[PDB]
């Protein structure tokens, strides 16, 4: 399974993964803010 | 094979990658347990 | 059936597949959020 | 034949691809069973 | 009938066919969601 | 003739293409039968 | 009548024909969906 | 004459083209008979 | 009258002619759909 | 003279062009007679 | 009067003439459709 | 003189052009007579 | 007065003249259609 | 003098230009007389 | 006063003059159409 | 002097230019007199 | 004062002057038309 | 000095320029006197 | 003070100065037209 | 010094520039006096 | 774990990290200002 | 203090200064016109 | 390995990076404790 | 030093610049005194 | 810690730092002006 | 502290500083004009 | 090491940078104390 | 160092820069004192 690094660049795979993870966290936090039942900043 | 890394450099990167991802997933699991004790969603 | 990897580049097929799967999962999760009967963040 | 992979490199990639896809589909199936237990849609 | 593959590029055909089939499936699923009689996510 | 494939590479691709298309159409037919038993549209 | 293929390229002609036929089928199906008397997805 | 096909490569393509178009038109005719049986439009 | 083919390219003439004929057919069919007296998909 | 066709290639293309156009116009005329028996517009 | 063909190209002129004639016919037909007294598709 | 056609090519094109234009104008005249008998506009 | 043809190209002048005359005729016919007193397609 | 035409090619073009323009103006005059008999605007 | 033709091109000047005169005539005719007291096409 | 015309070519163009402009202005004056008899604006 | 013609091109200056004068005349005539007290085409 | 005109070509252009500008200003002054006679604005 | 002409181009300065002065005159005249107390074209 | 003119071309341009500016300012002052007699703004 | 500095440029990584941290802090502070319960600049 | 002319071009500086001063005067005059208490063109 | 840093330069950078990040996280933790004592959000 | 002007050309430009700026500021001060006499803003 | 200056440029870093500090100060001042409780220019 | 001039260009730094200072003065003056309590041009 | 500065130029820049940043932070702290005495926000 | 100025050109510019900035800040302080005597904002 390590052979994926012979196919994918350790750096661009890693930068892209970090960027997508950050955008995903932002999106999930924003979605929970848009839901009144899970908005923790109201109250 | 395709990027330039040998099997020893790929196994060295894979081990650290898996350790870092496991630590990240453990923190995520702890956070999700805390969120469930805070506000269950199901 | 393995001969597909002699026609399709493994890295570009993996990148495109992962991106399409991520966008598909985002789309399905967003469609269920727009569905009042299947929105899990209301209540 | 067209990209550069031989039949042994393609069979090596195909096996790991099929294993990863099978694991992904097993996780997907378990998630969908849990979803049906939560809220059936049919 | 196989001679079409001496006329059509297998990889570009396969990529285009898969993309059009995916877009067709998305379109049909979205059309059925827009029809109240066949929306399975309401109820 | 026009792309580069010989008659043996075109017949080898055609067989696998037809098998994959037949499997896809069989899955599609099963799905459409299930949909008709779920909600007939005609 | 076969001489048209000495004038028309088979691959570009055939791709254009398939694309136009697909777009025509999509258009005809969308028109019948816009007509209440022939919309099969309502009811 | 303009593309590169000879009279034999054009007659070979023309026969398969006509067979495929005839099959397509037969399926179209069956579908339209079914549609007329379902909802006549004239 | 055949000498028009020494002035007009047999293939760009048939492609343009076929395209204009298709667009004309689409236009005429759409104009009759927009006319209530000649819309065949209503009723 | 202007494109590249000789007087025989142009004559060969003209005959097939006229035959195809005549067939198209015959189909058009039959369709128009049918449409007039369906809904006259004048 | 034939000398115009030594000034104007038999093909470009002819293509432009056919195009303007087609657009003129389209325009006149659309104008008569926009006039209620001469719309033949209403009734 | 300016495009490349000689006067024999320009005269021989002019005859066909005038014949085609005359046929077109005759068809237009018949159509306009039919339109006047259908709905006079003056 | 003929020497204008040694200043102005017979063809480009002639094309421009024909185009301007056609556009002028279209403009005058459209102005008369927009005037109720001179619209001949009403009534 | 400026575009390339001589005095004989310009006088040949000028005569035909004037004849065509005079025919055009005569047709225009007849049309305008008919229009005045139809709907005077002054 | 003729020396202006040694300063200004007889053809570009002449084309520009004809174009400006045509645009001026169009503008003046349009302005008189926009003025009800001088619109000759109403009545 | 600046464009390329000599004074004989400039005097030849100037005479025709002045004649044409005088004819244009005469037609304009006649039209404006007719317009004043039609609808005075001052 | 003639030395301005050694600084300013007799033709580009002259074209610019004529164009600016024409635009100025158009502007002044339009401004007087927009003023009801000085519109000569109303009445 | 800066464009290319000498002092004799500049004095030749300046005289005609001043004459033309004076004629233009005389026409303008007559028009403005007529306008003031028509509708004074001060 | 004349040495400014060894810094500033006599012709480009003159062109810019004339353009700015013309635009300034236009602006001031337009501002006085927009002021009812100083509009001379009303009345 | 910076643009190319000497002290004699710059002093010759400066004199005419100052004369023209003075004439412009005198005309402007007369116009502004007339405007103040027409409508004082202060 | 230090080997990441042989994959990721110590400077571009550091600039990107500082920029993302600054934007994240701005975003969090703006979200709390938009939440009435946690807006500290009101009252 | 004169050494600034060895750092700043006597002419590009001077042109920029004149332009900014003109724009500043325009701005201040327009601001005083927008203020009713200091508008001198009303009354 | 990929950028240019050796393992001594990377370990030199990693130590300072970890120290700076730890100081940043300590300041952040103190700020968050102060925020919780100010307005708890859970 | 940086643009090209020597110290004597910079002192020559500086004197004229300061004189012009002082004249401008004097006119500005007179105008602002007049404006204060017209409408004080403080 | 000084070794950051062997990674980051003393000048570009410093220009960016000054620019972001100025924009941050402007933002904080504008936010306090948008808050009625901390607007010091009202009253 | 003078060594900043070996890092920052005296003229480009100075031009930028002057421009930012002018824009800052304009901004502060406009902000005080938009505040009724500190608008000095009203009354 | 990476941008061009040595360890003596980087230590020389670091000292002045830290002094300037400390002065800036001290002024900021005094301003924030003044703001808190003017309008506390917590 | 990097722009091109020596320690003597940078110290020459720094002194004049600091003097000009001090004059600017003194004028600013006087203006702000006047504004506070006009309308205090705190
Ligand atoms: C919704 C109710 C809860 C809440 C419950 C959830 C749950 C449940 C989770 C979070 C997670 C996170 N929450 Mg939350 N969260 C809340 C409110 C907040 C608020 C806020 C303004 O109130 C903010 C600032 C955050 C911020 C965070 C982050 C610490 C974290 C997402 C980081 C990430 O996407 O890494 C992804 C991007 C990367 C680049 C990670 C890479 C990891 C590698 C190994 C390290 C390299 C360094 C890398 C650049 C940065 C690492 C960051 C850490 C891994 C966090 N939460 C509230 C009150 N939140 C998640 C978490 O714990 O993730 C660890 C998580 O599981
Ligand atoms: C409308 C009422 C029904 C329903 C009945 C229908 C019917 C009827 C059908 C589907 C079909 C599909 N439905 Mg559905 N479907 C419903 C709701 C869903 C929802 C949801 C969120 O609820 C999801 C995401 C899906 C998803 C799907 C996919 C599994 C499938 C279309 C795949 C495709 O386009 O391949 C096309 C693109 C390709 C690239 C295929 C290529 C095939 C080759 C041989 C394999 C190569 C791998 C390739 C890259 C991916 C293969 C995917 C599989 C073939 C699915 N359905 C509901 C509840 N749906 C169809 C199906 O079964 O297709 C197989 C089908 O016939
Ligand atoms: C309106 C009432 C009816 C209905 C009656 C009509 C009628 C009548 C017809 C269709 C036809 C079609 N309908 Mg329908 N149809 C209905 C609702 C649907 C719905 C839906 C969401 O409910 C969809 C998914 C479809 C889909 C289809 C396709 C199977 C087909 C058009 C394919 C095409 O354009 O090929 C054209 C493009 C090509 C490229 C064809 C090329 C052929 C060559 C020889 C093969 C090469 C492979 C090529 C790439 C793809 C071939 C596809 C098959 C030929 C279908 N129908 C309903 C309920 N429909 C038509 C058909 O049967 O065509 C075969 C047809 O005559
Ligand atoms: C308004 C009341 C009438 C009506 C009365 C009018 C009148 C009156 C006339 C038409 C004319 C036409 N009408 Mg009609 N028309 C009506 C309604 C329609 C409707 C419809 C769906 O209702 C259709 C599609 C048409 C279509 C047409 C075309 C057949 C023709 C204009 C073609 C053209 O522009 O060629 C011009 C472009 C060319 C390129 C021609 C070139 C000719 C050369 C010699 C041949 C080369 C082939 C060339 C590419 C195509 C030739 C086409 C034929 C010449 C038509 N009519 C109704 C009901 N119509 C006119 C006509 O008869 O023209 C022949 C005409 O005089
Ligand atoms: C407003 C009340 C009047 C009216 C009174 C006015 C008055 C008054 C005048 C016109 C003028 C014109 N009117 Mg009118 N006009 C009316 C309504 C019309 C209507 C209409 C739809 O009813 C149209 C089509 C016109 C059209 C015309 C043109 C014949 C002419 C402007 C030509 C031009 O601008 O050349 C300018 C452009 C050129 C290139 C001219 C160049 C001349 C050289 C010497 C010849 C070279 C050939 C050149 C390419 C074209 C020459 C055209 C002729 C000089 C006309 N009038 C009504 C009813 N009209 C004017 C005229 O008579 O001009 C001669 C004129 O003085
Ligand atoms: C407002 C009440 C009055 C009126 C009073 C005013 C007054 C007062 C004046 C005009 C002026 C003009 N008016 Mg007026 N005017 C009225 C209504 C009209 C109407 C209309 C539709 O009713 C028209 C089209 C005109 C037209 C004109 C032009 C003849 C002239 C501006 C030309 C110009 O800008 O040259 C400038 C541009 C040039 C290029 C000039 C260059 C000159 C050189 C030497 C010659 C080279 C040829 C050049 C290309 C064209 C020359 C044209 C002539 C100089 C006219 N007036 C009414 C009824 N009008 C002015 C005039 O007489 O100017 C001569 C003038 O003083
Ligand atoms: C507001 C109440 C008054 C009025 C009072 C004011 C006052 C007060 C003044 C004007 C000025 C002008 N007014 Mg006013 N003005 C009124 C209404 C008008 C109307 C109109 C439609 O009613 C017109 C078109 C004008 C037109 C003019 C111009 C004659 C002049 C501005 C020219 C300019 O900008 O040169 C600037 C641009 C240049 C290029 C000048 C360059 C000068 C050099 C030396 C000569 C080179 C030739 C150059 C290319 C053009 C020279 C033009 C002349 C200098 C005018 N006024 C009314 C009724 N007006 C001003 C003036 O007299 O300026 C001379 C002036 O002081
Ligand atoms: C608000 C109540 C007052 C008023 C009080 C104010 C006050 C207070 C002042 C002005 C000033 C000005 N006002 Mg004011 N002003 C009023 C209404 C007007 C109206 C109008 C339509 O009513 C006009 C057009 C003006 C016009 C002017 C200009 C004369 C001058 C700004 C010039 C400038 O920006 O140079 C800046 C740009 C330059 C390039 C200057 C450069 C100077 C060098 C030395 C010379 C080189 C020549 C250069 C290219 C042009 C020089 C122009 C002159 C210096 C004016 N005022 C009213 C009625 N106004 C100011 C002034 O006097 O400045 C001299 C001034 O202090
Ligand atoms: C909100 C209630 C208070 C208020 C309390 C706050 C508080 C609290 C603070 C300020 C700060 C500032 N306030 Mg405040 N402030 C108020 C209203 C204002 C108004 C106004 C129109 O009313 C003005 C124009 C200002 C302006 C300022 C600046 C003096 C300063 C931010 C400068 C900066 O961003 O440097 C950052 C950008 C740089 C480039 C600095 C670089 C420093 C280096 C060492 C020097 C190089 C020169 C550099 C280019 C410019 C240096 C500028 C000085 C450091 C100020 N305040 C009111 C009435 N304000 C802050 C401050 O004191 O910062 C010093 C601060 O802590
Ligand atoms: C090179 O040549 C050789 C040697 C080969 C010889 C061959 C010569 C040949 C073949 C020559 C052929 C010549 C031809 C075909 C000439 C045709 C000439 C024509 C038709 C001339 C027509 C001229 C018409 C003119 C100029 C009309 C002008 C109309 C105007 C300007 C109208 C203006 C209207 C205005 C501005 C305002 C009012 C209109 C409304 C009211 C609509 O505005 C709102």
């Amino acid at each position: 399974m390590h052979k994926i690094w012979q196919i994918f660049d350790p750096r661009r795979t890693l930068v892209a993964l970090f960027g997508f993870l950050f955008v995903l966290g932002l999106l999930i936090h924003f979605i929970l803010l848009s839901s009144p039942a899970f908005n923790w900043l109201s109250g | 094979s395709m990027t330039g890394l040998t099997e020893q450099e790929a196994q060295e990167f894979h081990g650290i990658f898996v350790q870092s991802m496991t630590a990240f997933f453990g923190i995520v699991v702890i956070a999700h347990i805390l969120a469930w004790l805070w506000r269950p969603w199901l």
